[PDB]
């Protein structure tokens, strides 16, 4: 028999607005007789062949389940994709930790429009401050890292917030 | 004109008048500014108690100062539905930002309570002057929508100002309101009235007077 | 407008500069403060003329996690009630420039309130409780302090409107003093207390009881 191919994401994340560009690209053994790379979508067969899939502006349609194959792979297990609508949205590569694991937060806003004076809530508390828009780091994940965890600040003169989003800590 | 965050909606209640006599049409306003050139289209959707409704009436766009448009839109509402309780909600669409800007607004909420409308004559101090000062004291009322004019002989007063309406210890409203008149014409004899309209009047009105003795 | 700290400048309270007791000051509220860029440099003036006596207290943490700082001016009486102009300068590494706030008292020929009481009318003496009402009008600027006592206790249970304007451009309000219908009938005195700087000594009352 043979190997599964399996889907990546560029920009890795599993969780995008409206209007961010997201890129699949399948990663499988082509034979020399067959360049081709088959793309479903849930249940549907996506009908462009290519290497790697575009969806340059996401819509909540886009939402769901990705799989691609390749010449000499099996076919993918199932990537998700979540398109959310909104100003604002909390990204992470998982939401899981081990104590130690490094935790790197995103606080994504729509169509990058320039963010300032941002808050990482967690808890419903204020937890760490920008002037200007940053991603939030905490190197070594522990016990207390445990909870519901947002993002907000302001869009010119406009006050905004991601949806909450909850984070666990295992042993 | 940057506008990174695209437009703003303002959504206002109808005068307090209008909802309280059959004769005016009281209206609900919805306000979008900072509206782009860019992106100028503007669409509205209008909810009473959730159902979307059809009758509203948007005027066209209006170049401001700042360089934005300014975009308004009017739902006439039915007496009944206003004080009824009734929410309406006012939805917002433009490609400048990433969902439509819902705003809802409805008649204040709680028991409804009766004005009591005391007027009271210049201090002794005032006749000093060549102007008295005649005072309309009316509290213990809720909601806080109400109109107060001043009136003598049939004709409206013309120099009065009443005050906005305050939150009293026990939950309810009251204002003042002082209408300003020659020492002469008051001590000629003159009727002054107080007229008040609020929804938990009969009949949405009451009237006191005023005059020497 | 683009993100950084904000300033706050607040002006004295009226009773503080109106009453040679107290102490009037401004305060300059300097919030939204990294950790990562921590210190804040105020510098302050009067007229356009720097000044040194400026008490800052060290930068509390709020629930936000934010660094709030202020810093607090004493001022003289009459400077404030003859309008000069006080100017709080902050800085801060993460600033393009210094940002300034200015304030002073309110501009414009003052003018002295006339303050009259006015008793509970006929038709209130059927409730249990009744209104003494005081009018104060006539006065610029809007500043001002209205108080109730008797019997030199102060009365608790009022409210005051704010200030309309009038007119002829002076400001009126009413303050609405209400108490148990027994004792405006035992005769009892109450007064209104008022407070500003077009008064004679800053200060007046008018007494109010029964016939
Ligand atoms: C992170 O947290 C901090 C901390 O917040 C606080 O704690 C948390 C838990 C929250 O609960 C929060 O609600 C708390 O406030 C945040 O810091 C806040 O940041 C915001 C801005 O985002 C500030 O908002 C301005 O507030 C002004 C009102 O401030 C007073 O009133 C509020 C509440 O009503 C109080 O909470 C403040 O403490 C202020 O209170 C006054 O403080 C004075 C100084 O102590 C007192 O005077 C002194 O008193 C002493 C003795 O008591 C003596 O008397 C002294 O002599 C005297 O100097 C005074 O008594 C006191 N009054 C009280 C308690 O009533 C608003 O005025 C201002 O509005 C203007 O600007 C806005 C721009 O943002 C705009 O929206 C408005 O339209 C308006 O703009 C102005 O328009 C007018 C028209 O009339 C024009 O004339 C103006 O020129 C124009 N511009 C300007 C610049 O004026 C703001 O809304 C807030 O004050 C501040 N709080 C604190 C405590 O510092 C922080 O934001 C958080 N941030 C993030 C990103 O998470
Ligand atoms: C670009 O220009 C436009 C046009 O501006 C106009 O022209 C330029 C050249 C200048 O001259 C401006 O001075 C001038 O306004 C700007 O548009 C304005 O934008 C601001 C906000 O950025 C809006 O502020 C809101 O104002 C409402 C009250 O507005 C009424 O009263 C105004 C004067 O007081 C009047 O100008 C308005 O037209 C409006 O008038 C009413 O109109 C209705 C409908 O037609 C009519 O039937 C009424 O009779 C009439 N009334 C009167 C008295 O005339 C104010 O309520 C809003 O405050 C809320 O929101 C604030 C934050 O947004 C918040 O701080 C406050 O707390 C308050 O929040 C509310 O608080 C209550 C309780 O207090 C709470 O229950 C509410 O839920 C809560 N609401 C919210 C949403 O939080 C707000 O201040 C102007 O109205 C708007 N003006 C116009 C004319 O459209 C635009 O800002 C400019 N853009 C840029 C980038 O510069
Ligand atoms: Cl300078």
């Amino acid at each position: 028999d043979l190997p599964k191919a399996e889907v990546i994401l560029e920009p890795q994340w599993n969780r995008v607005l409206e209007k961010d560009s997201v890129t699949l690209k399948c990663r499988g053994a082509y034979s020399p007789e067959d360049n081709s790379t088959q793309w479903f979508h849930n249940e549907s067969l996506i009908s462009s062949q290519a290497s790697s899939y575009l969806i340059d502006a996401a819509t909540v349609d886009d939402s769901g389940e990705y799989r691609c194959q390749t010449s000499l792979s099996t076919l993918s297990d199932p990537v998700q994709l979540e398109v959310h609508i909104g100003w604002l949205l909390l990204q992470a590569p998982r939401w899981e930790f081990k104590e130690g694991d490094p935790i790197h937060l995103r606080c994504h806003s729509w169509k990058n429009t320039a963010l300032h004076k941002v808050t990482y809530l967690q808890n419903g508390k204020g937890r760490k401050y920008f002037h200007h828009n940053s991603d939030f780091y905490i190197p070594k994940a522990t016990l207390k890292d445990s909870g519901s965890y947002s993002c907000r600040g302001l869009v010119g003169s406009k006050n905004v917030s991601s949806e909450t989003v909850n984070i666990t800590i295992t042993q | 004109p940057e506008l990174l965050g695209g437009p703003s909606v303002f959504l206002f209640p109808p005068k307090p008048k209008d909802t309280l006599m059959i004769s005016r049409t009281p209206e609900v306003t919805c306000v979008v500014v900072d509206v782009s050139h860019e992106d100028p289209e503007v669409k509205f959707n209008w909810y009473v108690d959730g159902v979307e409704v059809h009758n509203a009436k948007t005027k066209p766009r209006e170049e401001q100062y700042n360089s934005t448009y300014r975009v308004v839109s009017v739902l006439t509402v039915l007496h009944q539905d206003w004080l009824n309780g009734k929410e309406y909600k006012c939805k917002v669409s433009n490609k400048a930002l990433p969902a439509p800007i819902e705003k809802t607004i409805s008649k204040a909420k709680g028991q409804p309570r009766e004005p009591q409308v005391y007027t009271l004559p210049p201090s002794r101090d005032e006749l000093t002057k060549n102007q008295v000062s005649l005072t309309c004291l009316v509290k213990g009322f809720y909601p806080s929508d109400i109109a107060v004019e001043w009136e003598s002989n049939g004709q409206p007063e013309n120099n009065y100002k009443t005050t906005p309406p305050v939150l009293d210890s026990d939950g309810s409203f009251f204002l003042y309101s002082k209408l300003t008149v020659d020492k002469s014409r008051w001590q000629q004899g003159n009727v002054f009235s107080c007229s008040v309209m609020h929804e938990a009047l009969h009949n949405h009105y009451t009237q006191k007077s005023l005059s020497l003795s």
